[PDB]
């Protein structure tokens, strides 16, 4: 029944491609080595045709180079500072939900052009001294067009419909599942166009590349208090993508990022490969040659 | 045939959804697919390994 | 059921824990999924694409010039044209390839690699090149006679402009660590040197200097293991854009 | 057969392209361009399919390749958004969808040499390089000329990073083909409609970028013809326009 | 079904070898006592052949002298001090993962040459006064070649792919399962060779005996804070080997260890057996002999 | 299900608790296991190997000399050659054996032990030795007539250089404690003394002094119980290498 | 036949893996193996107990 | 039969060892040396098996046993890494695997006495003893001479701790055999390939240590021959080399 | 399963609670039980003396 | 040097004799009995 279903739930081992034994091929007409990169196709040549191979029954597992496994790992996507001391005694902050803020997660996600995933969001919250007192905090997801709070105690924190999460800093970090929320059929890290009609003749073309299909509202975070607590709270937001489909692979970014929502690079072009003295120089000592033949 | 690195299977009470929304479920990583051709050999005329590609 | 006892690991947050969390939006139905071309489900599919090796990663060379191995008519036979190590992790020509960049997201790798060399001289230019692969024990061969004793292909320029040197998986271990240098030179894969088998011969009124473009990839038996964060990108601190 | 024939003929609409050095044709992601199915279709307006009128080879731009030329790019359908009946259908309608057949023609004698990488980059977001001096240089956002070059195309300033901060070496991940003057003289990339949405505005959004970059520079001996042109010819396939209104140009 | 499976899960009793009743054997030709240690084999002689035995149906259990039971016990493998006071105000530490640091665990594991096991790691963390306040700590596993953090707040703590564990000192100790992570098919406590080719002509032969097949990266541990907390945190790391296979048994170490990764002993050789006055001296008083015969 | 109540033992960390912990690496497949010779799955297999007893553990004797029982032509019959107690736990000759070192990792032990004595005089040397085992009640026999009343073997030197004294399991309890001395002399196993049954006789021009090598092990009925940490190794403190 | 030290078996809800990775499972200690010969009698000519070993 | 015959003949390749006092042959871990199976094999290069050329008895080192001699050890395959065709195959190739047949020959008259323990220690990591005076004495790491003695072998300085901090008394856990000049005059240990990896570098890594230690010292009366040699003879079995390149010596 | 809520009586230690606790010694087999005369299983047996 | 050729190690014991079979390792099917000069082409070898 559903018992047999639980039995076959452990991730099974898919092995890599085996090698077959091969011998010498002294004939004309058959040329596996010769390819044509011009055609745009990768070489079809196997080890067995270029050299004499033995039979290897390869048992190495490939299950971990999956878009599921690659991306199903929580990474820092935002740090919200709930300032309630000195000049900033607001005791609330509204943080625009974007995942393009930190390199490690940004660069992974930008391997794809389009991605459709559910995410799991964890809120690791603490004070300046890494201490977690019994201090109550409200995390309210504000979808695009929901009114954003303008004060510590405003009507917007009633949350009749907005999903919110009450937790103490003292408690283990809050976590929630979020669905694939997007008008478009998949998210889209690169949008080559403008969201509005117009002629786009501005000394600063900000609008270029900004698709609102991705912009998924704000998280409003406050300390549920009556007055200034005199304490700042750091909220590290961790996103773990799941149920992930990805389309159209792209080159991994080489240049350091400069701004959040725009691919832009310093005019100093850092080379993709770390340079060396000459094209015939390798950094490997090796052993003492037996016949110096 | 698991990642246990020794003989043993045990009992597998895992991959359970406790919520009415199915997107609340654990990462769907039961299935692995490897179709590389759409990127490595996208040409119309499939080229055999042996044959010299352009003639 | 009711009698429970909490074990170590409670109230912890493991980032790579695959678990359930309560959904924030009851009854939410996501947008219908339409068919999009070019879905990929595996990063080993991405590793089997030929991408250009930055073999000319030298002090002087800049921009697209770093992707070209220069070749020319030689006065002297058996001079070394270029040379590069074939461990994808190592800082060097492999950094410019998709395979080299995906390897740096994993700790250990296995299986045959694949270098395709496309010659881009004039039609009238002919020549032969010995592309030898030396297994880990030895230094970079100083003469062509030293190199010929390792896995090599003699490549003749003709209508087919490309050739493929499959670097066979000759390792003591089932998996090499991507990290190399220091005690981790235990997993050094080897060196690939390109020698002139004969000279680069052209007729009059033809350029006597051309380029070879090396394209690195991985074979079907290629595998990765132990997802880790990459070295290859850096922002200043935890609080940046 | 098991081998790609050198000689090839491409006939769409009332236009035919013959090439005697075709290094095979790339079908991007191994999928043919097709009309939007009923299941993927969201928009209830009956979509016009002009067929032969819009689906035909348009020869838009010819460029002179030099020893120091750095490369050119175009944005589809931006390149064709003002040329022929396609242009008019694209201005008169809101929603748009089609795949295309790229064909870059570059011949030279058996005594010239050089390699052009011709690559179709979906969602080619042109970046702007900011000078090291100022963190927010005015050239942090690329002006409309760079994002939408139109028919004339735009010269790459940094082709090494494909003017997008991604290495050109790894651009071979996208559907690509080389023009080695040694072997071939044309590059054909059939590309299906690739977008998260089933239909998009031809004017506002560019589905693909068409980039021709000289990797190996063009070199030749004194006496050969210095002028070596590179011509872009594009044929929309299975074009479908919807949401008819007043013609809008960009 | 799977119900019958749960029924047969309690560790069953395997008994020790029974003794059979034996009588006198006054014949030539049959000599069980006589052995030949020179052959390299242990004596095959049983109690029943050397003396007159009774029938004993031995019911003593042997289930606990297994490599599973012997090693499936958490032991101290590391103490990481997260210094954040006085001269050392880093507020982070990167600890090389090695299990050869403490005698009790080292000596057990070195009974084998090769071992393949999954391990379970527990982090008992506290302050100098053994107090556990609500102080948030990040334990990040940094596999070999993953960038190691160089500061309290560096980009390396984003953990897009590195597995990390957030816990308060206040919470019960964090625990995680770790797989068999090694390029080689088993771990190897003794490697008789060098990891690199060369001639090894150094006044200090450090490289000898160091196989990177064992070196399994670092754990980076920080207090998730903005500034110096002025408090040092001790992290006792406890490793419980499991799913254990072992090969090629070795002598238990006699000499005291001196360094972590090198078998090296003081020139003062401590005898394996505690010495006594003479070879005919035993420390046992016994009783008063009835006929002093 | 949902209504639970935590019982004592929550939030505790028992080191010897066999439990599950969340895995740190989803989808990780370990290196394939190859066949390696000499797999052992039990430490009672290791106890049934003969290893040398340090019977000559005396003040003066040093290095390999501690592993040799000296023997010689005697002017007087019935002198005591050597003597050792046969409780593996006790500080003494058993410490040098694998069985003695594995016992100290457990609290209680049971079953027959096994001492093999190999003589290493010249071929021309002959002799007989009475190897007696005295059960726990008595002191070390002062004369051979006292010893002969316990489990003994008379051993004749010939082509077969070895003999085996099986020490039978004669205990009141099913298991003896490894710890001995004090009230724990309740579990004393006994003494094994070696007497000259006749003299060690050699011809002219032959060495008149030789050695016996004692090899201790355990029999098939040998069992251990209650894993504990050993006494046998010590570092200075909790913070050391 | 357990280590309960009295008559009783009860019900055994134990050895359950709650994770998709099998190496997350509890110590695999269901099976005990005792093959001592590979170490105690590794000689080619097996020697019977009765017979004098060298002849 | 149920008894080991005294007289025995060992024939591998073009070499034969006859012994009339064999105390049986030890087969380490009750497993015969065999070629790497397809399933365990990781490396795709076809492995050369030179058979008789490399698989034969090599008599490498003879040592003079004295009353105060403390013992000798060798490292396999280090001992043979420069001798015969084996040596050349081991230098010319990267990966290496073979089991071996050890045979230590030590005869003396029926009027000499002494015992040699001959033991094969897998992964014999030679330690360095540091003088009590300084905690980090320069002799904390043993120099290359001690770790890789080669053909001539190395004299034990502390044979009681087998120069590794492990008691010699418990060395009988490893495959061992005694040479009692009373009973026998040869010790044969057939050893299969024991390593975590299916193939390893012959030059960098030593699979086994061959240790001959005099437990009972050699003693004899005035008039007997003082010179009593101990000879090591080793035959590689099922040798398999792979990864051919330029010959490298250590 | 995963959604639980603790009721009163949590974190308490009732001395006469009959419960399970984690065992301190994996795989421990106690000494075999031999026959001993005069086993009593009830204290009402002791009251009838 | 010698151990690299066809050899027998001979142990003295009750059996006083041993046999070294010199195998026929010749390029030719037959060697000429006459040796010395150009006829050292058929030299059989040395036994040490
Ligand atoms: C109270 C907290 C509830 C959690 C709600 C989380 C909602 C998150 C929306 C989904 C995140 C993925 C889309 C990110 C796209 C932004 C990238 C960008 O355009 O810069
Ligand atoms: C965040 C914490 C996650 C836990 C990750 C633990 C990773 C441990 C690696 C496996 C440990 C066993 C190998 C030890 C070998 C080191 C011995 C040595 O060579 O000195
Ligand atoms: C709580 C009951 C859960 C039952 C889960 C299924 C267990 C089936 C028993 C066999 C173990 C699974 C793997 C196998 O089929 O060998
Ligand atoms: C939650 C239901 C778990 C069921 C576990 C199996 C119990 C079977 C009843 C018998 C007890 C096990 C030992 C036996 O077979 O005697």
């Amino acid at each position: 029944n559903a018992v047999s279903t639980l039995a076959d739930t452990t991730i099974s081992r898919v092995t890599a491609a085996n090698t077959a034994a091969s011998s010498h091929s002294l004939g004309t007409g058959r040329v596996p080595a010769l390819q044509a990169a011009e055609t745009g196709a990768s070489s079809n040549a196997s080890d067995e045709n270029l050299i004499e191979t033995r039979c290897v029954m390869n048992r190495n597992g490939v299950n971990e180079a999956s878009v599921e496994h690659f991306y199903s790992r929580a990474g820092l996507v935002g740090v919200v500072e709930v300032k309630d001391s000195g000049t900033s005694q607001d005791g609330y902050t509204v943080w625009p939900i974007d995942v393009m803020g930190f390199v490690q997660q940004r660069r992974k996600l930008e391997l794809s052009t389009y991605m459709r995933f559910d995410a799991e969001f964890t809120f690791v919250s603490n004070l300046n001294d890494s201490t977690t007192p019994g201090m109550l905090l409200q995390y309210m997801y504000v979808p695009p067009g929901a009114p954003k709070p303008d004060g510590r105690k405003s009507y917007q924190w009633q949350t009749a419909t907005n999903p919110s999460i009450f937790a103490k800093l003292s408690d283990p970090p809050p976590q929630v599942s979020v669905p694939f929320m997007s008008p478009a059929s998949a998210y889209q890290w690169f949008y080559d166009g403008y969201p509005t009609f117009g002629e786009h003749k501005q000394a600063t073309n900000l609008q270029y590349g900004q698709c609102p299909n991705n912009m998924m509202g704000h998280f409003a975070i406050r300390t549920v208090s009556e007055s200034t607590t005199g304490k700042n709270v750091h909220v590290r937001v961790y996103m773990r993508i799941k149920h992930v489909r990805a389309w159209v692979p792209r080159p991994f970014r080489s240049q350091a990022y400069m701004v959040k929502n725009y691919p832009t690079y310093s005019q100093t072009i850092s080379n993709t490969a770390a340079d060396r003295a000459s094209i015939t120089t390798t950094d490997y000592e090796g052993g003492v040659p037996a016949n110096p033949f | 045939t698991g990642n246990i690195a020794t003989e043993g299977s045990t009992i597998n009470f895992t991959n359970i959804n406790y919520y009415k929304d199915s997107y609340a479920a654990s990462a769907s990583r039961q299935d692995f697919t490897q179709d590389p051709t759409k990127f490595t050999s996208p040409v119309l005329d499939a080229i055999k390994e042996a044959a010299a590609p352009l003639q | 059921g009711l009698p429970t006892e909490l074990k170590p690991g409670t109230n912890q947050f493991l980032t790579t824990d695959d678990g359930t969390s309560p959904p924030i939006l009851p009854g939410f139905e996501p947008t219908p999924l339409i068919h999009i071309p070019g879905e990929f489900t595996s990063l080993l599919d991405l590793c089997r694409i030929e991408t250009i090796l930055e073999v000319n990663n030298t002090t002087g060379t800049t921009g697209v010039n770093r992707l070209l191995i220069p070749v020319r008519a030689q006065n002297n036979v058996d001079q070394l044209c270029a040379s590069f190590q074939v461990d994808p992790g190592r800082n060097g020509p492999w950094q410019s390839t998709m395979v080299g960049q995906i390897c740096r997201y994993y700790t250990q790798w296995s299986g045959s690699l694949k270098v395709t060399f496309m010659f881009t001289g004039s039609f009238m230019a002919t020549g032969k090149m010995l592309i030898a692969y030396t297994p880990p024990g030895s230094a970079q061969p100083t003469t062509r006679e030293a190199a010929m004793l390792g896995t090599h292909i003699v490549w003749d320029f003709g209508l087919q402009s490309s050739v493929t040197l499959v670097i066979p998986w000759i390792s003591n271990t089932h998996f090499r660590a991507v990290k190399t240098g220091g005690v981790y030179d235990y997993y050094a894969t080897g060196i690939v040197t390109i020698w002139y088998q004969t000279n680069f011969v052209v007729p009059p009124d033809t350029p006597s200097e051309a380029n070879i473009i090396a394209l690195g990839a991985a074979q079907e038996n290629f595998t990765l293991k132990l997802c880790k964060d990459t070295d290859e990108i850096r922002q200043t601190a935890e609080y940046q854009n | 057969c098991g081998y790609s024939d050198r000689v090839a003929q491409l006939t769409v609409g009332n236009s035919t392209i013959t090439t005697q050095e075709a290094a095979n044709i790339v079908l991007s992601y191994g999928e043919w361009p097709g009309y939007c199915p009923s299941t993927d279709a969201t928009a209830v307006d009956k979509p016009t399919r002009p067929d032969v009128s819009v689906n035909r080879f348009y020869t838009l731009s010819t460029k002179s390749w030099k020893t120091e030329s750095t490369g050119w790019y175009w944005k589809f359908p931006d390149v064709l958004n003002d040329t022929g009946v396609f242009g008019q259908n694209a201005q008169f309608h809101y929603l748009y969808r089609s795949g295309f057949c790229m064909h870059v023609q570059c011949n030279a004698s058996k005594f010239h040499q050089g390699a052009l990488l011709v690559v179709v980059i979906p969602e080619f977001v042109v970046a702007a390089s900011s000078p090291a001096t100022k963190p927010n240089g005015q050239g942090l956002y690329p002006d409309f000329a760079h994002t939408n070059p139109g028919k004339e195309g735009q010269v790459f300033r940094d082709p090494y990073v494909l003017d997008a901060g991604i290495p050109l070496s790894q651009a071979l991940v996208f559907p690509h083909q080389w023009i080695n003057l040694r072997t071939n003289n044309c590059a054909t990339i059939i590309m299906p409609y690739v977008n998260a949405l089933p239909f998009d505005s031809a004017l506002n959004h560019s589905n693909f970028g068409l980039a021709v970059i000289p990797i190996s520079p063009l070199k030749y001996c004194n006496g050969a013809t210095t002028e070596v042109p590179i011509t872009l010819t594009i044929a929309p396939l299975n074009s479908e326009f919807s949401g008819l209104r007043q013609a809008i140009k960009q």
